[PDB]
């Protein structure tokens, strides 16, 4: 079985979709009447921009401790999605996270994919620095933050309270994270503030044997759900 | 010792695990005496749960959170000196600004008088007193964490409570310390996260 | 007007009061709600929540990400075990930070069931069997395969099933070492196909069953 | 911070707008001891929203209105001197004169005992005194604007307020002061105006 | 008597009490109320009178009555606007004195529509037409006329309609430069018959919709 | 609020007192009671109780 899967122009290939998680069991939506009002206007894009969009590839190798990645931050500069989330100026989306990792049956090591509300890192006082865009940053085991804390003084064990998922080599080779807008408004400026965060840190590290591939991808791919934002809406009167 | 138990999950839940009061402040006041007076004329203290590690991590379990507020004012007061103090019972303003509203800079500032502000008067002997603030939240839920910025090249506002005596040319140098007890009240949380270590608490 | 006779706990202050309160913002519309996804109403939901346990916490492994794997390797047939992990998820510096120790940390009281579940995290070639035994309470844990085997255990194959679970249901209240022993031996020695690495992890999580109950708050949290 | 709100006008209403206490005046006496005492043996003050600018400019937002008026006295009192001063606990005459009624000239003034004029009698340590004075206006609004003249060759009668201690020989002075908390309540107001400036208040 | 127990928050004096009270007059008859025409029940409603934006708040304009008139003329097609009105009718100095302004002053949040009406005081016989660009919040306000083109606009033909509306809809509390620009271009110049005066003058009235919503109180009124 | 006049007898702790009070352990979940054989519900149960009399309380 192998589903090949299009949005738009953009088409991918998932094995299955076997086991693939929704944050909190709630599934991407738009904003509804009854949290929302005609004289605070949002309108619906969701016809273009919300496509698959697949990051650089990262190199999982023996040393890696981790990589993280913001939202919608890692999209802004990814064609239509990229664009509105500048053009508006407020704006929600739920994401379809799906991190696939290729490795041979002679690899092994784990990997946990952690969706986070409001990953808040530090070693932060920093727009740049909190926010590497596409190409995300990287955890260390001692800015760059920890491994074993996430960044936020926290034991990675208890990460698991986080939406999440375990990509363990010699089982599924991949996950997929279907996160709902998740914030304190109902709406919110995109540039100024990202509502999740991935967080993707090898649990089990890599090995292999003899004379395999020494580095393996983790790709991410990334499609806005429900993308929606303002709000140009304007009544004249005669 | 090893007793056979029932469900029972009454006590874990959000209310009967947060609803609980617990000192999140002293303020301390000293009485309007014309002898050295400072700054100690009247006492500020921004509401907030960061300065109480116990509510501060009861929360930071979660990420988001709504909250009505009783606040209980327990009041104390001695005299400062050896001095034969005699006053006569002292009256107490506890005046609550609400998030986003001018905070006194002096005894005297027009905000002690302000309609908008609520303040208690508290007579000295009495009852401790008490309000419920609702929740006074900007947005739709109060937010620990905020992975965001204010402006593009964490703390949310819950109000003020100022303290002053109302009684005004005392002899006697009267200190008073007002202990307040804060005691959320129909908690809701979102998103749970894990607690931290009480290392940087 | 109405004749009263005021009593005993009349204009003392109980933090546990629950009575009514004057509002100061009585003509405020509070910002109304809205469906935030993720609303928990009961602490034991996360509790539930299977969290990873720091197994070695050695001088060099803890605080670090090599904490949390147990290693296995190819090594002399000694019967001891891979791990011995005992009951106490209160007081026991493994299991007392995991989420549900973090939780049972704030009460006094506790009883009910922990699921524990490892994770195997070597190669799809690897093969092998591992002797996962349960040790009841009052009883030493067991130091051989053969005493492992002749009391609760299962013989988790390595090949097959890539995780092994584990209820272990009578756990309760320390006071105010027992509970149990989770152990993992070997049953037989890891077989891989080629040059395939011969070191391999384990990870391990725990949590509570639906059962399970807590009471009496016990916030014991200062500098 | 910028969140979607849904239609909510309650605190606009003109009763959420104007019934908020506020202090209108801070009266004062001293304790009635022939030591070398004057004017000081009693207060009086002619009610009136002219002397606070934050309810004056609410009302002169309109030309027309009707309200009773729940009044709140916060008494606050020390001893004047270093004296070591002793006092049993001073009980406190509150008269409200109504509207068009002959006011006190003296602390033994007959008005003080007529049965016209209601007065409260405060014990000091107690809780602050309260009345309700309804809408006591010969007209049938209170006029804040009033395009005329008395006599042809603005102002509006809400009472006074008269204040003494009723103790009558006591050794050592013993400073008071009465701080008045007006309350508009059932507020009705007619034809709106621009608001002034806060220049000539 | 009937056994109680005083609470908490007994004997004192909270500002915002909402409780009863004895009467001092309860004998008294009160002279009852007539209808007086002109009753108002929510302060919104005097937020909803278009009243007139003082635009010109120069040294010298500033307190007059050219405060509130913007003055069109003939001079060099520069595209630059006519006027450029921020939306921020608490803290604009002027929307700021405007009577919404003026109760949004005694609130603390506020949201809904604006509707800005711009009126044409000129000659009867003049002709031409100006443009009405909206820029939303987060947009800096456009400076020619195309950007304002391909913009949200109104082109307003001054010999057709002597009055333009525009409903700005994402009106909301600054805090405790945004919220959008009405900005006003030249189209075409103005086109006068004969001897007419070159020398017009345009007004400004802005109110709220009935839409709009205040809440909590912040009376901040002192000398 | 309510007009009320406090009684004499305000204010004092009659031991004998039955009121109510206010729980300190409101959210906290009582151990539930099991059937214990053996309850008494009257001290006379026990008086009802043949017991051996001491007849000769002589000194020895």
């Amino acid at each position: 079985r192998v589903l090949q899967l299009t949005l738009g122009n953009s088409t991918i290939t998932t094995q299955e979709a076997a086991n693939s998680v929704v944050a909190y069991g709630r599934w991407p939506e738009y904003l509804r009447d009854s949290e929302a009002n005609p004289v605070d206007q949002p309108t619906e894009p969701d016809v273009a921009a919300c496509r698959f969009y697949t990051l650089d590839t990262v190199s999982w190798t023996k040393e890696s401790r981790g990589w993280w990645w913001k939202l919608p931050d890692a999209l802004r500069d990814m064609g239509l999605f990229g664009q509105n989330m500048y053009y508006h100026y407020l704006g929600r989306s739920g994401y379809t996270v799906h991190v696939q990792c290729n490795a041979s049956k002679f690899h092994q090591g784990a990997l946990g994919v952690f969706a986070v509300p409001e990953m808040c890192l530090a070693g932060h006082t920093s727009y740049q620095n909190a926010n590497p865009g596409e190409k995300g940053g990287t955890f260390t085991g001692t800015f760059c933050p920890v491994d074993y804390l996430l960044g936020n003084g926290t034991l990675l064990g208890n990460a698991f309270v986080f939406p999440h998922q375990i990509i363990n080599l010699r089982t599924n080779n991949c996950a997929t994270l279907v996160l709902p807008y998740v914030n304190s408004l109902s709406i919110d400026s995109m540039v100024k503030h990202n509502n999740w965060g991935i967080a993707i840190l090898p649990l089990a590290p890599l090995n292999f044997a003899s004379e395999s591939s020494p580095e393996i991808p983790i790709t991410l791919t990334i499609a806005p759900m429900c993308c929606e934002f303002n709000g140009l809406r304007n009544i004249t009167l005669p | 010792r090893h007793v056979v138990q029932h469900r029972s999950r009454s006590e874990s839940s959000i209310e009967s695990f947060f609803a609980r009061g617990a000192c999140v402040t002293i303020m301390t006041v000293d009485n309007p005496a014309s002898t050295t007076n400072k700054d100690k004329l009247f006492a500020v203290w921004k509401i907030t749960y960061k300065d109480t590690v116990q509510l501060r991590r009861k929360l930071e379990f979660f990420t988001y959170s709504r909250f009505d507020m009783e606040l209980t004012f327990v009041v104390t007061a001695n005299f400062t000196e050896t001095n034969n103090g005699h006053a006569l019972n002292q009256v107490y303003q506890i005046m609550y600004v609400p998030p986003g509203a001018p905070v006194p800079e002096k005894w005297d500032d027009y905000t002690w008088q302000t309609s908008s502000n609520p303040s208690i008067f508290y007579t000295y002997g009495t009852a401790p007193a008490r309000i419920s603030v609702p929740y006074v939240g900007i947005s739709n839920a109060y937010s620990h964490f905020y992975d965001g910025f204010s402006k593009v090249p964490s703390l949310n506002d819950f109000g003020i409570l100022a303290v002053r005596v109302v009684n005004d040319h005392n002899p006697t140098k009267v200190t008073s310390k007002i202990r307040v007890y804060l005691k959320p009240k129909h908690i809701r949380v979102w998103c749970p996260r894990p607690p931290r270590a009480v290392a940087y608490y | 007007g109405l004749p009263v006779m005021n009593t005993p706990g009349s204009n003392q202050y109980l933090t546990a009061d629950n009575f009514q309160s004057p509002c100061a913002l009585p003509e405020f519309d509070v910002t109304p709600p809205i469906d935030i996804p993720g609303e928990v109403k009961n602490m034991m939901e996360l509790a539930e929540i299977d969290t990873m346990i720091p197994f070695d916490l050695s001088a060099t492994k803890k605080n670090t990400m090599e904490m949390y794997r147990v290693r296995l390797s190819d090594k002399p047939h000694t019967d001891d075990p891979i791990l011995c992990l005992s009951l106490s998820p209160a007081s026991d510096p493994r299991l007392s930070h995991t989420m549900l120790g973090e939780i049972l940390n704030y009460y006094t009281h506790w009883a009910g069931s922990l699921k524990f579940t490892f994770l195997f995290c070597g190669s799809m070639m690897a093969t092998g069997k591992l002797l996962v035994s349960y040790a009841p309470p009052g009883a030493d844990p067991p130091k051989k395969r053969k005493e492992a085997m002749l009391g609760t255990h299962v013989i988790w194959d390595i090949g097959l099933q890539s995780s092994c679970t584990m209820v272990v249901p009578w756990i309760s209240n320390t006071t105010y070492t027992e509970g149990g022993y989770i152990s993992v031996f070997y049953q037989t020695r890891i077989v891989v196909p080629l040059s395939t690495p011969r070191e391999m992890d384990i990870l391990g999580f725990v949590s509570a069953c639906n059962d399970f109950s807590v009471r009496l708050l016990r916030d014991t949290t200062h500098i």
